[PDB]
């Protein structure tokens, strides 16, 4: 039927990818060992979207990882759910890109990625027609944002009309890991602008927002941010899975949201978000939902939307419910927000319902939404890059490995344009 | 001998279908398996022992819709290749179902067509059933329309439209969508009747007390409305219509046929204890504005011919009493140069009930079908909106780039500019 | 752990076999 | 095979109809197995049924009325917010009326005797004792259960606690009052009760 | 002689069959050794077979309806994978029909009384117990195993676990589903049952 | 009495042959041994008190696929000395089966066939089962009917022929061992059926739902058509035609003898539920271009002759409505000189399932047997391979070193050309 | 170390004695 050919590039993207098979495994249920277990049709009926039968009855995933290093690919094998994947999918890089883009897309990336398409190829052709791919990585990192994105580039010219979704973690606005990452992100964005079908925008300090002040964690460590990411990640995709009254592909999600071809950066979010405390108090109902839905508290990108206007924005209900609610609610926030929504697009929204919820939660709504409001963080890395590139701040960790001067220009220019681009339809 | 082949193309179009097939199994007295324990003949073909199998196919580019229908409870009534199925959704892009994902299906789509049309010639029409919004409800409703034209040429072709509600879309590719389709259903469909969602929606609230319909509750009352308008050719009846009358009796020039419906009473189990259902009671608010199942208003529009359809047990002087009475009141608006207003029609079965449906009993029932100048509300709307969205080229690269020609955009656009002409220049 | 899974499909909810009208 | 097949109430009533058709048939033109429709079924034996003077009442005294389980849970809250409404309606319909309309029958899902008792003397309708089997059968026929505990065979609950079901007299579903379910009409699905069309028979 | 001739179900078949030959002869112009089709065996004996709620149903019972054999195993993933559909199958069958057409009588290769209690409970449908020496004999007769671990005599396997066979009155094997065989339509194979000329006779 | 003798040389022989003789076993009611516990006499020789033997011959120059019929359960069917096996292989060489490995088993098989034939008079004709792909079944094929031609010139003869596909082929020298032996199946035999394995492989596909069917799927359904061929000669029938009137009605001209076949209904377990199977509908199935058994698709070609041979519940005068329809339909092409287009039979006992097999229950078939223009491209595709590894001598070395001469093959191929400009002259 | 065989061959897993036509 459709398929998806999952690919994890980084230590970002393979701790944010083992998550995802952690909650997409219960989802379907599936043990550690690889077998079914709990007697419904239900739950297996679309599982050719993410598994490979092996005719003794077991499932494996179509996963890929990626990795320059032998350490952290280790860690996802040996924790509990490792033992999921099949051992050869895991490509190994020996040496490692030591957190450089250059190293990871021009010199150390380009002995290894065409073993990493030798095994994406098996699996993406394999099947009888292919719907499309998933990658998650990081734009800090080495590995994730520099081979990450040559992997990009490489599989689109392969596969030109079939679909590829990125779920990019961007660099934090105010303290920064990894002291290079606005190289990373500027250099990364460039040619992710132009090869990217669909690009999803997590910040680790939404994250850390969200896990303090909703969920009002103790100590949120990238276990409970992953967690975040994985229901959210799993929402796009409750579609495909499972029947509903109102469907909504991968695809139909592209159609009602990006008005023009530059422009696919994209802002998640989730809900219900309550405390363990304040779980059996709160009310489930459509109209809650929606609410939680859009706030800038509860957005998954730390860059305030109530500053732009929503361009198009999509919710993907997920529960048992009714479609009038899910109908009027939708047209309550267009006609009580009249401000934060763009004004040439009569009804901005988009409705899915999905008909099996999260596990546990009787409703459910994960939100996906294309906003000029994302032009604060593509205007704030470029100021950061901009303070760096003028006094030739650590260029010559990119300059040194084929990576010459007007390529970091040619990325300035082509992402100050987008910044302008989207004031355009402010 | 005498039957008509339902299409159900879409998502829309297949779960609409559901509700139809599933009253219409209950009406006859059949099982899920096929096997009751010429009436019935219109709808269901002999074969073997006792056994009776659909004349419908169901076509979607959806695998995630057809196959509970091949896997539920309801997998031996319907012959297998009735269902058809591709890999990938239209993905709500008229240009993906009318191009690129169109031919793969629509050959397959015509054989069983035909397969299922060439028993006993004579057949009464087509009924097809789609959602306006959808890629391939819009995409393939133009192709297939297309292939049974210049096929069939001698032939009544019915077109169900769940048309996009004023202010509640679920989409942002609609206007695109809309106005694309009604490109290609003004020279391929025969009569098409408009069905919005938000007019049962309100319907719903009012007349039944649920504030939590889905897409179910929608469905019943679409399948009640088209139970009701096949009623005469099914059963026995003092004076019965059947599809092909209706282009002599609704549709005065080629271009206006486009059909309002209206279905009274709609009443529960708290209300049918209450009422007596009067013919005179029923006609009543089958015309009241608010009760119409397509949220546009007929006050400020003009009845350019008017159709009834009686169910229950209905005597014909109550008929004439009840409709003068329509007449003479001058609320409503008849056109000056069409005086018989009206065609009357009485079938005798009663409404059947699904049982623990969301509608009880009745004794007698109406479904209207109106042709109005109020028309021209519901289509200068969504060519307002159309002109929004292509004042500079929003969502239209996902068209262009995937395998139309730009200016396809702007050939449906005075069409559509045609049409509100049509509907002005009508009603002077 | 895992937990049952507790959802049923609009589908069948809906369309239960109900006893035939003659 | 109504209205699920998996059922204790329908494996108990296929055993006892098709022996009696096999019984028939060795003592003779016999279709075999029988109808489902040609099956006939006991409900409730002669001493599952108690008023609230706990004196037994038959199968047979339950016809021409309206008659409706009522799963319910002592400490549920959702029980303990939906039983007023439903005593105002049991008054306001079978009070003012020359006729008895309505009845309800008690299904408990509490955990022990005790706790079934004082739940139980709250209720002026009938109910079936807990120890009796018949709340398990029943249980599993209507598909009425809190948590999973109880093996479905590959279907769903129905619903949950509580629950008010209008049954008829071959032990199927005639209609069935969202009180918390698809429709969700908390308090108000009484209103949908048709006590005419709904004849225990 | 259906389908092998060497079977332990075969055997007292024609132990019995030329007992009764001999005794009748020796009582009072007769063929001897009696004819494969003249033979007569009642399959499973009076108490063999249970139902979902362990209680025994006499062989007589499943005549008019299409009876199969599901040889299964709790721990093997086919068995796990395999279980909803014939689950769902049974019920879209049975439900929806005239009459009841379809019955699955399970055969168990499980490690132990508990392991095949723990599968056994989500079975609808009938069940041989796994300490009778019936089960071992229709092992034998049928000839699966899920490796060579038992002797058979010159033949092979005929499939593994999982397998199911729509059988007949005499023992015969009515027709085979293709699910782990050469035609590997597993899951699939389910659809091929012919419900019409393998009624239990 | 009157009698038909089969023959199957090679292997694609004997494995469809091993299918035809359960069929025929089951059909008549015999044993595995031949002994029932004056019809079957056209296939069964008597031998003493109700034992029968079949009047078939097997030829294998390998023992491995004939040894293992003496080894199998039908080890008594069969008269000992009827199974013939040689030592070596002819290994996919014409040369070999025809020039050196041939004498040696000849002369064997010939005295054992004419100690079959001499029985009785009254003697029908031939049935040989062979691969023209192959070595056995193209040169001891020729070597075989060499013998027949001398000595029973004037008694008809018929051959079933394995005639390779463009796609499917399993062997690389197969386009050579095609002209080679076409070059002497056109002196040697009335009637040459041809079929092709990747047909039979779509029909498995579309009709079966077989994503995977063996040899022997497609060798039982082989077997269908042999059994619906020759029911006339062998079962009472309502209008019935024999092998000695089909040469006259389906072969116009001496050389055009190459003949297509259809068979109708191919319904399983799942659809015989839901489909009544009608005159009229199975006949319009035989004649629809995917049911073709040789993969040539009948649009480009014009008809010559059909034979349609009903087979169970059917009545005349449904028959000759049935083919009437097909006559005026324009796109099956009719040739100009030939009115008398179609020549039908009526059989009455329908075919026999073999149970637990893969066809259901039926209670009427059609095998229809067709002669057409449309099989030129055929002959001109095997033409065009032929001519690329020829251009510069690939393989002609294993050919030519064993006992023919280079200047056989360009003899050949102006056979295979003249062939080819036949049936453009006759389309004409 | 003999481990045993556990393969069918084609004519005997298929062509066995089917059960007669009246």
């Amino acid at each position: 039927m459709r398929e998806i050919v999952h690919v994890q590039g980084g230590q970002c993207g393979n701790q944010i990818g083992a998550k995802f098979w952690e909650v997409i495994s219960d989802e379907h249920g599936i043990d550690p060992t690889g077998t079914y277990c709990g007697d419904s049709d239900l739950q297996l009926e679309r599982i050719n979207v993410f598994y490979n039968e092996a005719t003794g009855g077991r499932f494996v995933p179509r996963a890929i990882l990626m990795d320059l290093e032998p350490g952290t690919m280790d860690s996802v094998r040996a924790g509990p759910f490792g033992q999921l994947f099949r051992p050869d999918n895991f490509v190994f890089g020996q040496t490692g890109a030591g957190n450089n883009w250059a190293k990871g897309h021009y010199t150390e990336g380009a002995e290894l990625i065409d073993s990493v398409l030798d095994v994406v190829r098996k699996e993406a052709e394999g099947c009888d027609c292919l719907q499309g791919f998933q990658i998650t990585h990081s734009l800090g990192g080495g590995t994730g944002s520099g081979m990450g994105t040559l992997l990009i580039s490489k599989v689109r010219e392969e596969y030109p009309d079939r679909i590829m979704e990125t779920f990019s973690v961007f660099p934090s606005p105010k303290v920064s890991d990894t002291v290079v990452e606005p190289y990373n992100a500027t250099l990364s964005v460039h040619q992710l602008v132009e090869n990217a079908d669909e690009v999803q925008v997590i910040d680790n300090e939404a994250l850390y927002d969200i896990c303090f002040r909703t969920l009002k964690l103790t100590t949120p460590t990238y276990g409970d941010l992953n967690h975040l990411v994985s229901a959210a990640m799993s929402g796009v995709t409750c579609c495909l899975r499972f029947p509903g009254q109102l469907n909504s592909d991968l695809r139909k999600l592209a159609v009602n949201l990006i008005p023009f071809p530059r422009l696919h950066f994209f802002l998640i979010g989730f809900a219900p978000l309550t405390s363990r405390g304040s779980q059996q108090y709160r009310a489930l109902s459509v109209p809650e939902l929606t609410q939680q839905m859009f706030d800038a508290k509860n957005m998954m990108c730390a860059s305030d939307p109530r500053h732009g206007r929503y361009l198009t924005a999509s919710a993907m209900f997920r529960g048992r419910m009714s479609t009038k609610e899910v109908d009027e609610q939708m047209l309550n926030v267009q006609n009580k927000n009249s401000s934060y929504f763009v004004e040439w697009i009569p009804n901005n929204m988009k409705s899915s319902v999905c008909d099996i919820p999260p596990k546990g939660l009787k409703m459910s709504v994960t939100f996906v939404g294309n906003s000029t409001a994302i032009q604060e963080m593509f205007k704030r890395v470029s100021d950061q890059f901009t303070a760096m590139f003028r006094r030739k701040a650590f260029l010559h960790w990119y300059t040194g490995e084929g990576m010459d001067e007007m390529e970091f220009t040619e990325a300035e220019s082509n992402m100050n344009d987008l910044v302008s681009e989207y004031q355009q339809y402010q | 001998m005498r039957e008509v082949i339902s299409i159900h193309v879409g998502q829309a179009g297949i779960q609409i279908g559901n509700a139809c097939w599933e009253l219409f199994c209950l009406e006859h007295g059949i099982q899920p398996d096929g096997q009751m324990p010429d009436a019935f003949n219109t709808f269901f073909s002999e074969t073997g022992a006792g056994k009776h199998v659909p004349r419908c196919v169901f076509l979607d580019l959806e695998p995630t819709v057809v196959d509970e229908v091949r896997t539920g409870t309801y997998r031996h009534l319907f012959h297998p290749e009735q269902l058809i199925s591709g890999k990938e959704d239209a993905a709500n892009n008229f240009a993906r179902g009318h191009y690129t994902i169109g031919k793969e299906i629509v050959d397959l789509s015509l054989d069983r067509i035909r397969k299922l049309a060439d028993n006993c010639t004579g057949l009464q029409g087509f009924l097809m059933f789609n959602a306006v919004g959808g890629g391939t409800g819009s995409g393939l409703g133009c192709l297939l329309l297309e292939r049974l034209s210049v096929d069939y040429g001698k032939k009544s072709k019915l077109n169900f439209c769940s048309w996009p509600s004023p202010q509640v879309s679920t989409a942002v590719v609609e206007p695109y969508n809309s106005v694309l389709s009604t490109h290609s259903l003004l020279e391929h469909t025969d009569v098409a009747v408009m069905l919005d969602n938000e007019a049962i929606y309100d319907i719903c609230r009012r007349n039944l007390d649920i504030e939590r319909p889905t897409y179910t509750n929608l469905n019943r009352l679409i399948a009640q409305v088209i139970s009701s308008l096949t009623a005469s050719l099914r059963f026995d009846g003092a004076l019965n219509v059947d599809v092909t009358e209706f282009q002599t009796n609704l549709v005065p020039y080629p271009r206006i046929h486009f059909m309002l419906s209206s279905y009274a009473p709609i009443i529960s189990a708290e209300k049918a204890y209450h009422e007596q259902l009067s013919v005179a009671e029923i006609t009543n608010s089958a015309f009241e504005p608010a009760s119409m199942m397509a949220k546009c208003d007929p006050r400020h529009g003009k009845y350019m011919a008017c159709c009834l359809m009686y169910r229950g047990d209905v005597v014909p002087k109550d008929v004439n009493a009840a409709v003068a009475t329509i007449k003479t009141k001058r609320t409503i608006q008849f056109v000056d140069w069409c005086p018989t207003g009206f065609k009357c029609g009485i079938n005798y079965q009663p409404p059947t009930v699904v049982p623990g449906g969301d509608l009880a009993k009745v004794m007698r029932a109406v479904c209207m079908i109106s042709n109005s100048t109020a028309i021209a509300e519901v289509f200068s709307r969504m060519d307002h909106k159309f002109d929004l969205m292509y004042a500079k080229r929003a969502f239209v690269h996902w068209y262009v780039g995937e395998g139309m020609e730009e200016g396809e955009f702007s050939e449906a656009r005075e069409d559509l500019a045609a049409l509100e002409k049509d509907y002005e220049e009508v009603g002077i | 752990p895992t937990l049952p899974f507790n959802a049923q499909s609009c589908y069948r909810s809906e369309y239960v076999a109900k006893p035939l009208p003659p | 095979s109504q209205p699920v097949f998996a059922s204790p109430l329908n494996v108990e009533k296929r055993r006892l109809n098709e022996e009696r058709a096999l019984m028939q048939a060795q003592k003779a033109n016999i279709q075999l197995p029988p109808n489902y429709g040609d099956m006939d079924l006991i409900l409730f034996p002669e001493g599952s049924l108690k008023n609230s003077n706990n004196t037994v009442i038959p199968q047979s005294h339950l016809k021409g009325k309206s008659v409706a389980l009522y799963f319910a849970d002592g400490a549920d809250p959702k029980c303990a917010s939906l039983l007023p409404f439903l005593l105002n309606y049991y008054r306001t319909m079978n009070e003012g009326g020359a006729n008895q309309k309505i009845e309800i029958i008690f299904v408990s899902l509490d955990r022990d005797r005790e706790a079934f008792e004082s739940h139980r003397a709250h209720m002026p309708w009938l109910s079936i004792d807990l120890e009796n089997p018949l709340t398990e059968i029943l249980k599993r026929h209507f598909r009425v259960m809190k948590e999973y505990e109880v093996p479905t065979y590959g279907y769903g609950s129905r619903t949950g606690v509580p629950s008010v079901i209008v049954i008829g007299s071959d032990g199927r579903e005639a209609q069935f009052l969202p009180i918390c379910s698809g429709l969700e009409e908390g308090d108000r699905a009484l209103l949908r009760w048709d006590w005419r069309n709904t004849k225990f028979a």
